[PDB]
């Protein structure tokens, strides 16, 4: 019944690479500063 | 003689600095002002 | 993650039948290592 697409995604900050699409919320590398702490943890338990 | 047990390597401590400062640093955007706008207003222009 | 870590250095004849005496298990509280050899006795100078 639109006359537009209906649907809007949001976005955070939103862009290209260069062609590829990428887009971030507050989480998007965030991923790798708690895998630092995960290695020290589950090695270190191990040790224990 | 007593059994000495790995004391955690001065290699471990020095990752440990770096993971700690690595995952509040994506998590955060930045706060533009306490509590509510907070690191969210990037977010809250492009949603409305 | 890879390093070996701070542990014990024996000879592998003075580690002979010892591995119940190890295991990251309390089944011990303590340690034996052989004290003599044949081809001229030996002791104790702290050897690991």
């Amino acid at each position: 019944a639109g006359e537009h697409i209906p649907i809007v995604p949001v976005f955070g900050e939103w862009g290209f690479v260069e062609d590829k699409e990428v887009y971030e919320g507050v989480v998007r590398l965030t991923k790798d500063g708690q895998r630092l702490r995960n290695m020290i943890m589950s090695f270190n338990a191990d040790i224990v | 003689a007593y059994y000495e047990n790995p004391e955690v390597p001065q290699a471990n401590a020095y990752m440990l600095e770096a993971a700690t400062s690595a995952v509040k640093e994506v998590a955060t955007l930045g706060v533009d002002t306490e509590a509510v706008n907070g690191g969210q207003v990037a977010f809250d222009t492009v949603n409305q | 993650a890879r390093t070996p870590k701070k542990k014990p250095f024996f000879w592998p004849e003075q580690i002979a039948g010892f591995e119940h005496m190890y295991d990251g298990n309390d089944d011990y509280p303590y340690y034996l290592l052989n004290r003599t050899d044949e081809n001229s006795g030996d002791l104790p100078t702290q050897p690991l």
